[PDB]
């Protein structure tokens, strides 16, 4: 359905998260305490019933799950019913 | 002897209490209450298996 | 000023034991293993059920020698 | 009425993450040694009689006068899974799977298996925690191996911690930077310390005195302590704590050494709340939700459920002998009515003769499993056994389907096969 | 191996200094940063010539001479 035989040369990486960091020799900030000290404002996870007009949470979880299933190739050739 | 103790005022004792099949246990130790208490102190787990 | 030859490395003669008392390792391994990030030694799996006796205090703290600790 | 909101507590340390337990410590999470009777007590038989102390008076136990058959309540077994948890779980199981070795657990889950010379002997296969090393401060002290010979012995202090609960600190003296670092790391993994993080902080002011540095760990809304001491408490995982040393940083002695030593000494002196309670013999408010199954089984053992059978003890004593053991020629026929003809084909324990009833095909399969045992000279002959005969034919030792031979490597004539195997089929 | 009385202190290293505890003082001990904490037990002798812990002292809102802290 809604097919067009397009092509693609550069896919992303696998979004496994654990892609190597681009290594650097020196730091632009040689201050490590700044990572230990950084506060922020609070992340109040729910305000009242967490209702929002766009489905801001379920929508994003679905859009992350969608592409991660894509990259994982639906994640079932690994094992589903080897038991 | 069943009727005997009732009618004739007589006292039973450690041995005969034992032989009637009344009580299993019997001590000869001193302050056996205290020796129970400290043993059950050193005990640690409160599970029926323990 | 002549001090005892080997004095410098003498042990603290009252608190040298207490590091070793079985109750210390029970208290100190109980939490190490309660954390859930540790695999208790085989002796803890046992002396947990059979914790040491309570009142075997060392003469170095019960300052009483006639005491059958 | 407690205007301290619980919802605004804890001091943010940037990225430093500290563990928090949802309900109870992962140690005290699992209870296999008590649900599965893997304990010295169940082994050592003594006392298993008490579960049947009720049979002191035979007539009384059959009569079921009082429901209180139980060693601890209404039943011998009422709430074996909850009610016993009421006691401050001071010595918890922890991690107890022998599924894969201590080594392979430590290896999969920890950056210490990579560094073997560091963990001393006791802790070797143990840890499952990714320890971050923080090297507090190196130094240099001259070491005089002789009047004429002096070395530069660098002296390290470092604390190997993971805010998951576990953190020790080691200081070392060694001639070189990396060798003193390794030595201190092994001294730290010797001085390892843990913490009952169920309370996520001290619940009473711990006023300890380390080697000259008067320490006070106290409860705060959030970690409020030195940069160094605070990262140590975050290396333990203390979300609500606060340590203060010497009353002020002008008060001597101060040094990176004394700071690390003092805070770790205080965290050692700390007593858990469950340990405080048990020490006072008292039931901690926290764990009383375990007696609620037993309180409810009390309230719901009214009437019919407390009613215990009349005269029925459950102890159905030994009286006689039964032997359904049939002769094998008979059990070979026994189930032939009830299940497949020749039920008993190949159970060694069942059929006292292990081979009988089988068709030669399945016996050939047993033999295919079996391998060629060497041939001593007396057994070795210029005759060609059906083994090498059927080799030369190449066909199979499984091809002779109709031929009642089963084991060609038997040096016996065709009817000698069929007679050594005529008893059976 | 260790004593159940972890620490035990007098309210006053002196006798000439009696420390009457306000009921609010004694209510800010059982309130450790929002967690109700009857852990450290404090003994105070009320006005009624009774000797009670701070827990029954603040369950009846009376404060007493400070006698000891213990835990």
């Amino acid at each position: 359905m809604k097919y067009a035989d397009l092509e693609l040369t550069t896919r992303g990486e696998f979004p496994h998260g654990m892609k190597e960091p681009g290594f650097v020799k020196k730091l632009d900030q040689n201050i490590p305490w700044y990572f230990s000290t950084y506060r922020s404002m609070y992340h109040w996870p729910i305000t009242g019933d967490n209702w929002s007009d766009l489905n801001e949470a379920e929508k994003h979880h679905d859009l992350h799950m969608f592409y991660t299933l894509a990259w994982w190739k639906l994640g079932e050739g690994i094992f589903d019913a080897n038991d | 002897l069943a009727e005997f103790i009732m009618l004739t005022g007589t006292s039973l004792f450690a041995g005969d209490a034992l032989r009637l099949g009344w009580t299993d246990l019997f001590t000869t130790l001193p302050d056996m209450s205290y020796h129970i208490k400290d043993w059950f102190d050193t005990t640690e787990h409160m599970h029926n298996d323990a | 000023y002549k001090m005892p030859k080997n004095m410098g490395v003498a042990p603290r003669f009252d608190v040298w034991n207490e590091s070793y008392e079985p109750w210390q390792h029970m208290k100190r391994m109980g939490r190490l293993v309660g954390t859930g990030f540790y695999i208790p030694p085989e002796w803890y799996n046992h002396f947990r059920m059979f914790p040491p006796i309570n009142h075997n205090f060392q003469q170095e703290k019960t300052l009483n020698p006639r005491n059958e600790s | 009425k407690n205007l301290n909101s619980w919802y605004a507590k804890g001091t943010m340390r940037g990225g430093v993450p500290r563990i928090y337990y949802a309900w109870m410590r992962p140690g005290s999470f699992t209870r296999r040694r008590f649900e599965k009777m893997r304990n010295p007590f169940v082994d050592l038989e003594t006392g298993t009689s008490l579960y049947f102390r009720d049979t002191r008076d035979s007539a009384e136990a059959v009569a079921h006068a009082a429901d209180s058959k139980g060693l601890k309540g209404m039943d011998n077994a009422i709430d074996l899974y909850n009610e016993y948890r009421i006691v401050p779980d001071l010595y918890p199981e922890g991690f107890q799977w022998k599924h894969k070795l201590n080594t392979e657990y430590n290896q999969w889950r920890s950056n210490t298996w990579l560094t073997p010379d560091l963990i001393p002997q006791e802790h070797r296969g143990r840890f499952l925690c990714n320890f971050q090393l923080n090297i507090v401060a190196y130094d240099m002290r001259v070491v005089k191996f002789s009047p004429k010979d002096h070395r530069q012995w660098i002296y390290c202090v470092l604390y190997v911690g993971s805010g998951k609960g576990i953190a020790g600190w080691g200081r070392a003296v060694a001639p070189s930077t990396q060798e003193a670092k390794k030595e201190a790391i092994r001294e730290a993994f010797s001085n390892i310390i843990a913490v009952d993080l169920e309370q996520e902080g001290p619940m009473y002011p711990v006023r300890v005195n380390a080697d000259g540095v008067r320490v006070l760990l106290y409860p705060a809304k959030r970690i409020v302590a030195n940069f160094r001491v605070a990262d140590i408490l975050c290396a333990f995982g203390f979300q609500h704590a606060g340590c203060r040393i010497n009353l002020k940083a002008t008060n001597n002695p101060k040094s990176p050494t004394h700071t690390v030593e003092g805070v770790f000494e205080a965290v050692k002196a700390l007593r858990s709340v469950s340990e405080i309670a048990a020490s006072r013999g008292k039931v901690p408010h926290s764990l009383i939700y375990n007696i609620y199954p037993y309180l409810e089984e009390i309230r719901r053992r009214k009437g019919m459920m407390a009613m215990h059978p009349p005269g029925k003890d459950g102890l159905l004593m030994p009286d006689r002998v039964v032997d359904n053991r049939l002769p094998d020629h008979l059990k070979k026929g026994y189930y032939d009515d009830v299940y497949w003809k020749d039920f008993f084909a190949g159970s060694r324990e069942h059929l006292n003769e292990p081979k009988m009833g089988l068709r030669g095909d399945e016996m050939r399969q047993r033999l295919e499993s079996a391998q060629s045992r060497p041939i001593s000279s007396s057994t070795g002959s210029g005759r060609r056994t059906l083994e090498d005969v059927l080799k030369r034919l190449g066909k199979t030792t499984k091809d002779l389907g109709s031929i009642p031979i089963v084991n060609p490597r038997l040096d016996i004539k065709l009817p000698t096969h069929i007679k050594r195997n005529y008893s059976l089929h | 191996g260790d004593s159940t009385i972890n620490v035990i202190e007098p309210c006053a290293y002196d006798g000439k200094t009696e420390f009457e505890w306000s009921p609010k003082m004694m209510r800010r001990l059982m309130n450790t940063h929002g967690i109700h904490n009857r852990l450290v037990v404090y003994i105070c002798r009320t006005a009624d010539n009774r000797v009670i812990d701070h827990i029954q002292a603040v369950k009846e809102n009376v404060g007493g001479r400070g006698l000891i802290m213990v835990h």
